[PDB]
């Protein structure tokens, strides 16, 4: 949910920050995430490519 | 711990390479069991069955001719025998080698 | 018309129902091509070299079969299973064969760039190329799914015959050709 929230609002954020939290795996949270958005059939915008450098980089 | 947590996709893990005459032993067993891989699994406790079936459809893709010839090339089943011939025979390969 | 190429088919998925109950221990002891797991599985597992395919006969008389490329190479497939059958003893029949899935494929020859395609196409397009590299996209007319690729490669799934498989073809090329 807040995944598709941030991305509703642009900000930037990776599948990997998220689920060294909620004690994930690929497996579980992908199929989870396919699951609620083909049942929900909410529209949600892309990783643009630019939007991750910006932070990514000020990490160095 | 960092940020920078990298995911991968990594349930391609390093198994076992398949040895040339553990092969030719499962081509045997194709000619002397079936194909029972759970059985065939039980005979090759080194592989559970699901590398069984994975060896047959990596096989098929060329050598299903020999699946065949194999299969058609029927034997007495007996287990002890085709442990002793399993064991027998990779001593003898660590020991060519 | 298309550009020369018609898709080919990867797989085939049928039911068949074999009219009488069955012992899958018997099956399973007595089959040479056939693998069962009394403790964990109600259905035996079995396969022929030719057509080279794979059915799942369950304890209540439901098959499942797989792997043919053709409907008629799955109907011949069931028959043979069925007479597998017939030889353990069992009164097995073919009834009902009923054709559920059909697997194709083609290639345009030409790349394409999936983010256009999702772009222009949300509501039928997915693009996760972190979660699985290949754009999907869901189409209504036939009822049927095509994966799309960057190398111009797609499949196409869900089909009950093969008229769907080409319609769907014949649907995405216009799209694809823009």
């Amino acid at each position: 949910c807040v995944l598709i929230t941030c991305r509703q609002h642009n900000w930037p954020l990776t599948m990997g920050a998220i689920c060294t939290l909620l004690y994930a795996d690929l497996d579980v949270f992908s199929s989870t995430y396919m699951q609620i958005v083909k049942l929900l059939g909410l529209d949600v915008p892309s990783l643009c490519l630019a939007e991750l450098v910006k932070t990514y980089c000020s990490s160095f | 711990g960092s940020t920078t947590t990298y995911s991968s996709f990594r349930k391609n893990y390093y198994s076992k390479p398949w040895s040339n005459k553990e092969t030719d032993m499962f081509f045997l067993a194709i000619s002397m069991v079936g194909t029972d891989f759970s059985m065939i699994g039980q005979l090759f406790p080194h592989r559970a069955r699901i590398e069984i079936k994975n060896k047959f459809k990596r096989e098929e893709k060329t050598n299903g001719w020999r699946i065949d010839k194999a299969f058609q090339e029927k034997r007495p089943f007996d287990f002890d025998f085709f442990a002793h011939l399993l064991q027998k025979v990779l001593a003898e390969e660590e020991k060519r080698k | 018309g298309p550009s020369g190429i018609v898709p080919q088919l990867q797989n085939i998925v049928s039911t068949v129902n074999l009219g009488c109950k069955l012992d899958l221990k018997t099956i399973a002891l007595r089959a040479r091509n056939a693998e069962y797991n009394p403790k964990r599985f109600a259905a035996v597992i079995m396969r022929i070299r030719e057509p080279r395919t794979t059915a799942l006969i369950f304890s209540s008389g439901k098959m499942v079969c797989t792997g043919a490329k053709s409907e008629e190479q799955s109907r011949l497939a069931a028959r043979k299973y069925a007479r597998v059958v017939q030889k353990l003893g069992f009164p097995a029949k073919f009834l009902d064969f009923k054709i559920q899935n059909m697997v194709g494929s083609c290639d345009v020859k030409f790349p394409i760039r999936l983010e256009g395609l999702v772009l222009t196409h949300q509501q039928f397009s997915s693009y996760e190329p972190e979660l699985f590299p290949g754009l999907i996209y869901r189409m209504i007319k036939p009822r049927i799914v095509l994966l799309i690729f960057v190398s111009g490669k797609v499949v196409l799934t869900g089909a009950k015959v093969r008229a769907e498989i080409y319609e769907a073809f014949e649907n995405i090329y216009p799209i694809l050709k823009g």
